[PDB]
């Protein structure tokens, strides 16, 4: 539900959602978006 | 730059990429292959 949204707001007023008490597979991260950039800083992607 | 050999009028296509593959590419790996990549759970062989 913050990747099949509809109005993902602007930059102006970038929309903060809150993710907890739950277990995160980012497989179905992967699922949504044939990706242009994930480019990880703190975290390799791999390893999430 | 090399439009002039790869270019011609009414287009042409002969070349590929993959942006579809079970996993990262190791340095110097190839990976010639057509397989089709799972979505969901379905051991589908086909395009769609
Ligand atoms: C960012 O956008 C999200 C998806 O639209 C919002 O999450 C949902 O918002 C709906 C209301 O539009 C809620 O009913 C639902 O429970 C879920 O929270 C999210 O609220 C929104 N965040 C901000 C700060 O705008
Ligand atoms: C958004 O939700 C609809 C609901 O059926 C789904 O079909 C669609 O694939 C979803 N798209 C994304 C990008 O999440």
């Amino acid at each position: 539900e913050v990747f099949n949204a509809t109005r993902f707001a602007s930059v102006y007023a970038w929309n903060r959602t809150r993710i907890s008490n739950c277990v995160a597979d980012y497989s179905v991260l992967y699922n949504f978006a044939p990706f242009f950039a994930f480019k990880c800083y703190g975290v390799s992607p791999t390893k999430l | 730059n090399s439009n002039k050999l790869d270019s011609k009028h009414s287009g042409n296509y002969d070349y590929w990429y993959r942006l579809f593959r079970k996993s990262k590419l190791k340095p110097f790996e190839r990976d010639i292959s057509t397989e089709i990549y799972q979505a969901g759970n379905k051991p589908c062989k086909g395009k769609g």
